[PDB]
């Protein structure tokens, strides 16, 4: 067994994490106050539920989990709800003023004055580790502690832990449910200084699960809590294979091995089905041709882009619930013959499949059905540049005019920044063109 | 009120469109960079598809079909015959062609000489066409084909040349035939009901492959480069009423029977081929597209596609109407305002 | 971002400050004594943005009250909420300022600024974290005026790190006490260009027109404009008031409103304009958008909008509320600068103002807003190019210079508000 | 369709199937921004009260 640390970082991240841990407790059958009665090893054990739990005397099975807010109402909602019980009080750290949504202001002024301290908490956690693998990073791209304070702790934790992976949640920026006009800004600026030291990253775009929201389970104006339920399903989907027994993407060395051909190519494409309706009266269940056909719709995919105008570097099946080898090989093969699935040249067109028999579990009193097999894909492609295209186009509309920059210079930022992360991102679009583009009055 | 924004400013049919949609009084044109539009008539490099579809409040329609180049290259053309089943090597509507890049630059050169050479051997007409996708060569000998290709830079095609095509008379001359095929945002295929052909005013010539304007029926090089322009029919264009009662006087034929049916079998078979690549039905934008697609005939009355043209303009008796048959199947189907020209080509055949 | 300190200075300032006090102890369940009486806990949960706690469960507004002469300290005193305010609070001087803004700024207000300066920092130490000032003034007096922008300059010294906000009463002839309006305003401009981070622009010219035209009051008074304003004030605070996601502190607000440093000079707008008939999401979204519904005697068709935060109160579908906004920017978006992508962001609040069911507010950055200033510079060259007036100004020590450098600044933030409204 | 690598236990099963084979800074240069970044800042402050004490 080899443990994982997550860090959940301002609004969003912490948001997010709770939803995790708590779907994360009904999964393994662990109450809120820490309690796991199936767990037979009292005090102690190196099972694959250990990779996120530690375990006390008392029995008490406590998630390996920083949760770090530059303002304290996010954090005290943690500290005083449903599962207060499980979380250690140093495991939640909160400032008192927050980044105003300025990636210079979460980055270099109040960064600095809180970054020790996060990395002492983080560092209590490792040391009851015996083997570290590494990180689970979650955070938004758009806020102030997201982007600045994330930017600051992944190359802190490059240093101080210079061996150990780090993986990304981030949550992309989307104008239905977006607080900040500079959000493209924190998003280049964040994306910049921390591509060299991230692994694999899973972009969530809240337009997408805002719109499976809305066209899925009848929620006429989703809230972030909806979202993050939707969004919690996924990422168990994704971690399910460090946190239960099997073989594939055991380890976070196997997600880059698996999904990371090219470093800098680091960003996998998730698409999930079936997402249900709990009110929805009647519903037939769909099969494994179904659910694994509906991997290649866009409307089910965390980003909205076109994977048949791009190419395929990788491609994981993550299944849930009733399903068997045959089924999936046979599903696939119907699919090749119908769809556009381009692998570039110098990678196989190929599957790696992973089943667990345990259908997803849902949050009682959720938006989501029980159903009886669920996948989660990922898959490499090319088309999630797409996603960068949009962001550095706002990018540059406000930037020529230098729009809202004085807020950055402020905080001590100097402007060259701006242009410096910019072109790192322009040097981005070109390797996504590189690697999944060919040569192109009457 | 629905909003619109041009990006193509040298495009008359679009020209055409934006100016009937401003005369419905329901549609306004905004400025070629505001976002907040339902309908963008783009350009034609670099469209960004990856900007569509991502405006809250706002259903979003684009005259361009995202990968519908496939169709509308030389090169991509023959590549997607050659390798896709529905269409197969066994395909017996297009002239035989292979893809050749320059020495200076996979590559077919190799293939190519393979039926060359039975064809040199077996007595057969070995004459070739070489064309880009201006540089056209047109010989029996394959060398003076591979070396002026390799004398331009970029990728060259050579396709089989139709030497016994069908000849109009009076005159003993060549011509080309012009489709225009609108497909819509449900990828309903819409086939204009007025073609044009494309004449040669200059008696054909199965001696001298080296004058070209007797073998080249495109509408430039017949309107300065040959000595007939408009002796026959007014800039070298007949229209189906009289082509048709030509076939009917001279062949005892129809356009429909002899030639038409073939011509929307190629249409059907080439778009519903790419569909899966390139529909809009599930995305979160929708995209419209006309197509030119330009047939050949040769003299037992079969038909030849010999390219698809993905931005291709009209001609000019025939603008107003195919012009308002865009606004009215293509636009108006997706944004409703306050005796069709198109034929559906539709066919569900049970095996 | 938790605390904000009020201050509200002079005749106009303190009359409208008061009556800030009573819409918003209403709001909160605060009543005269300072006794909480409320049903809903959204009442409490920010409460401490504008109220410290006393003992009993009392709470006393965060707020002091400035003037050069004690007539309307007195009144206000006197009035409904009077004794909510902290009596040690008040800070006055005897002479007043006759409508004189050097006497505000260099004489006699200079005499009296560091007793208000004593007053703010024991406001500010009792605070866990003072996010910044608010000022309520007129710029057409003297004392809101001159000893208004003194305090300014004197609180950013002392706090440069923290939000400056100002709700200022622009003069206009058709509402006027005296003919030297243009002169104070202008001076004062000057400063607030410079040391303020967020300025609602309320023209007493508007809120006159609205008076007259719209709610058919022929003889409107200073009371009638103070309903109209007290009404804006507590619509553009409802954010920071009130639990929510957006524009929910100072500095987050100047951060979405303010792309660049000079350009804070905002245009509020209220809707329904004050009856039983029920309003309609999108009949609310109409009005707060109307031009007749500005605060800020300017055309939003003569400009662009650079930044916009609508707020919406009341029960009503947050569905119907997006799908308004959308239509509206959607249906003029050429009034939109389109290079600030998403520059419309809207929040929606539970508890309606009292009286009203549904109600709407509107916070522009318009470029429109230099039809004010052209205002004004006109009526001060009117006179200053004969040296008109001068005389009550040179008196205290001021020089024409100083006349001419104020006029160039703000004839200079016209010009930058053009230039935006062209790129 | 070759499925390879084929590995199965209680919780569940793994495998790959093939369609087709292949056709840091330092704390120190931190520590050195975050300071730069704060002497700017420092800098911009006294800028500002010198033209308040003027
Ligand atoms: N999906 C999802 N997105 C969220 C959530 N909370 C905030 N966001 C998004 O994240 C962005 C705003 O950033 P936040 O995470 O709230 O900001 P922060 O990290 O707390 O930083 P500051 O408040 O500036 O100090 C916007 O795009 C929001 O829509 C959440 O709970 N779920
Ligand atoms: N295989 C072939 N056999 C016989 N003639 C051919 C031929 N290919 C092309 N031609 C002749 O050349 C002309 C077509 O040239 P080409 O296919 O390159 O079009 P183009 O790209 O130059 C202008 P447009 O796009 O409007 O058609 C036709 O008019 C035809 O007479
Ligand atoms: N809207 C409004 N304007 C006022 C009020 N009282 C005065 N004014 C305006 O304020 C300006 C005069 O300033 P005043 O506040 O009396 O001067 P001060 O006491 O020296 O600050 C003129 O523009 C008046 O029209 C009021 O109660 N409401
Ligand atoms: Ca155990
Ligand atoms: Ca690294
Ligand atoms: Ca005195
Ligand atoms: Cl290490
Ligand atoms: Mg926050
Ligand atoms: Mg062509
Ligand atoms: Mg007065
Ligand atoms: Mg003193």
């Amino acid at each position: 067994m080899r443990e994982c640390i997550s860090i959940h970082v301002g609004q969003a991240g912490v948001q997010i994490g709770n939803a995790c841990w708590e779907l994360y407790c009904l999964e393994h059958g662990i109450q809120p106050d820490g309690q796991m009665p199936s767990d037979k090893t009292i005090g102690g054990g190196d099972d694959s539920f250990n990779t996120f739990f530690s375990e006390t005397g008392a029995g008490k099975h406590v998630p390996r989990a920083v949760f770090v807010d530059l303002e304290p109402t996010v954090i005290d909602e943690v500290r005083t709800g449903t599962y207060r019980q499980l979380f250690h009080p140093e495991q939640l750290i909160t400032g008192k003023e927050d980044a105003a949504n300025n990636y210079a202001r979460g980055h270099y002024t109040i960064g600095k004055e809180i970054i020790d301290l996060v990395l002492d908490r983080i560092r209590k956690l490792a040391d009851q580790c015996t083997g570290l693998q590494g990180f689970l990073v979650f955070h938004s791209f758009g806020g102030g502690t997201g982007s600045g304070f994330t930017s600051l702790l992944m190359e802190r934790l490059s240093v101080d832990y210079g061996k150990k992976s780090k993986l990304e949640f981030s949550i992309y920026p989307a104008p239905q449910v977006s607080t900040a006009v500079v959000e493209p800004y924190n998003s280049i600026l964040t994306t910049h200084t921390t591509l060299e030291h991230s692994d694999c990253a899973f972009m969530v775009d809240n337009e997408a699960i805002y719109d499976i929201c809305r066209r899925n389970l009848d929620i006429e104006r989703p809230t972030y809590t909806n979202l993050n339920r939707l969004i919690s399903q996924i990422v168990s989907s994704i971690t399910a294979s460090l946190r239960f027994d099997g073989a594939l993407n055991v380890d976070l060395t196997e997600f880059q091995t698996n999904l990371v051909p090219y470093p800098r190519i680091h960003f996998p494409l998730a698409t999930y089905a079936p997402v249900i309706s709990a009110e929805k009266a009647y519903h037939e269940q769909l099969s494994v041709a179904e659910i694994t056909n509906a991997c290649f719709e866009p409307a089910n995919q965390m980003v909205k882009c076109d994977p048949r105008h791009g190419k395929y570097m990788a491609c994981c099946l993550l299944y849930r619930g009733d399903v068997v080898p045959k089924d999936v090989n046979a599903a696939i093969a119907t699919i090749k013959t119908k769809r556009s699935i381009q692998f570039v040249d110098w990678c196989p067109t190929g599957f790696k499949v992973g089943i667990n028999y345990q259908p997803p579990t849902v949050v009682p009193g959720g938006d989501l059905a029980k159903v009886q097999r669920a996948v989660c894909m990922l898959s490499n492609t090319t088309a999630i540049a797409e996603a960068w295209a949009r962001l550095d186009h706002k990018f540059d509309l406000m930037y020529a005019k230098r729009a809202f920059v004085h807020w950055y210079v402020g905080e001590g930022m100097e402007e060259g920044e701006f242009s410096e992360a910019r072109e790192d991102m322009a040097a981005l679009e070109k390797d996504y063109e590189e690697v999944g583009v060919d040569s192109v009055e009457e | 009120m629905y909003t619109f924004v041009v990006r193509d400013e040298n495009s008359s049919v679009y020209a055409e469109v934006s100016r009937l949609l401003l005369a419905t009084g329901q549609w306004k044109r905004l400025r070629k960079d505001n976002p907040r539009f339902n309908l963008m008539l783009g350009e034609r490099n670099r469209l960004p598809f990856g900007r569509l579809g991502h405006e809250p409040g706002l259903v979003q329609l684009v005259n361009y079909y995202r990968g519908a180049d496939k169709l509308c290259r030389k090169a991509s053309l023959v590549k997607l015959i050659k390798t896709s089943p529905e269409l197969s090597e066994s395909c017996t509507w297009f002239p035989e062609s292979y893809v050749i890049y320059p020495t200076n630059l996979t590559d077919e050169r190799e293939v190519f000489l393979a039926a060359y050479n039975r064809r040199r051997e077996g007595r057969e007409g070995n004459v070739w066409i070489a064309k880009s996708s201006e540089g056209i060569l047109i010989s029996s000998e394959a060398s003076e084909l591979l070396d002026f290709i390799d004398e331009q830079g970029q990728v060259h095609v050579i396709q089989k040349y139709l030497e016994k095509p069908l000849l109009l008379e009076p005159g003993h001359r060549k011509f080309d035939i012009r489709s225009w095929v609108l497909v819509d945002h449900l990828y309903n295929i819409y086939l204009y009901r007025e073609g044009v052909l494309r004449t040669s005013s200059e008696p054909y010539n199965s001696a001298n492959f080296q004058d070209k304007t007797c073998h080249l029926t495109n509408h430039c090089i017949q309107k300065e480069y040959s000595k007939n322009y408009g002796r026959y029919e007014e800039g070298n264009e007949m229209f189906f009423e009289e082509f048709n009662q030509y076939l009917m006087d001279a062949l005892n034929t129809t356009l429909e029977n002899s030639i038409l049916l073939q011509i929307k079998h190629i249409i059907r078979s080439c778009l519903m081929c790419i569909e899966p690549a390139i529909s809009t039905k599930h995305l979160h934008y929708q995209s419209f597209q006309l197509f030119g697609f330009d047939f050949m005939v040769d003299e037992e009355l079969k038909v030849w596609l010999i390219e698809v043209n993905g931005a291709p303009a009209c001609a000019q008796k025939l603008y107003a109407e195919l012009c308002q048959g865009i606004v009215d199947v293509a636009i108006s189907s997706v944004f409703p305002l306050a005796t069709s020209i198109f034929i559906k080509l539709h066919h569900h055949h049970h095996h | 971002m938790r605390e904000i300190v009020h201050i509200q200075a002079g005749q106009c300032g303190n009359q409208i400050g008061a009556k800030f006090w009573e819409v918003i102890s209403d709001e909160h369940g605060i009543d005269p004594t300072g006794s909480y009486h409320g049903d809903s806990d959204l009442q409490l949960e920010r409460i401490n943005v504008y109220y410290n706690e006393a003992t009993g469960n009392k709470y006393v507004p965060r707020a002091i009250l400035v003037d050069l002469e004690p007539g309307t300290m007195d009144s206000v005193r006197s009035g409904p909420f009077g004794q909510i305010f902290r009596p040690d609070n008040f800070v006055f001087g005897q002479s007043g300022a006759g409508n004189n803004w050097a006497k505000g700024h260099y004489t006699e207000g200079a005499e009296l600024v560091d007793s208000v300066l004593d007053v703010v920092r024991k406001e500010s130490e009792s605070c866990d974290c003072l996010q910044g000032f608010q000022l309520t003034h007129s710029l057409g007096g003297g004392t809101g005026s001159g000893m208004g922008t003194l305090l300014i300059s004197k609180i950013r010294e002392e706090y440069p790190d923290r939000i400056m906000n100002t709700f200022s009463v622009m003069p206009s002839p058709k509402v006027s006490d005296t003919v030297v309006e243009p002169y104070n305003a202008t001076l004062s401009v000057h400063q607030l260009v410079e040391n303020t981070d967020e300025t609602y622009c309320i023209d007493n010219e508007a809120l006159y027109d609205i008076c007259f035209r719209t709610l058919k009051l022929t003889t409107p008074t200073y009371g009638d404009l103070n309903h109209l304003v007290s009404a804006t004030m507590s619509g553009v605070t409802t954010c920071l008031r009130f639990p929510g996601q957006l524009n929910a502190d100072l500095r987050k607000l100047a951060v979405n409103m303010v792309p660049f440093p000079r350009l804070h000079f905002f245009m509020p707008g209220f809707a329904p304009l004050t009856q039983y008939r029920a309003l309609t999401v999108p009949e609310l979204t109409q009005q707060m958008f109307d031009s007749k519904n500005m605060m800020a005697a300017c055309d939003p068709r003569h400009g662009r909008y650079l930044t916009v935060a609508a707020i919406f109160r009341g029960r009503m579908s947050m569905k119907e509320v997006d799908e308004q906004m959308l239509n509206v920017q959607n249906k003029n978006s050429s009034y939109f600068v389109e290079w600030i992508p998403n520059n419309v962001k809207t929040a929606v609040c539970d508890i309606p103002p009292r009286g009203l069911k549904m109600s709407a507010t509107f916070i522009g950055n318009s470029t429109a807003i230099q039809e004010l200033f052209k205002r004004i510079s006109e009526q001060f060259t009117a006179m200053f190019r004969r040296k008109a007036f001068l005389h009550w100004y040179t008196g205290e020590g001021m020089d024409e210079m100083e006349f001419t450098e104020a006029e160039s600044n703000m004839n200079d933030l016209v010009s930058e508000y053009q230039q935006y409204q062209d790129a | 369709m070759e499925v390879i690598e084929l590995n199965k236990c209680t919780s569940g099963q793994s495998f790959e199937v093939i369609l087709k084979p292949p056709s840091d800074p330092s704390l120190e240069e931190i520590q050195k921004k975050l300071e730069a970044a704060e002497e700017r800042r420092k800098y911009q402050e006294a800028e500002l009260l010198k033209h308040l004490a003027e």
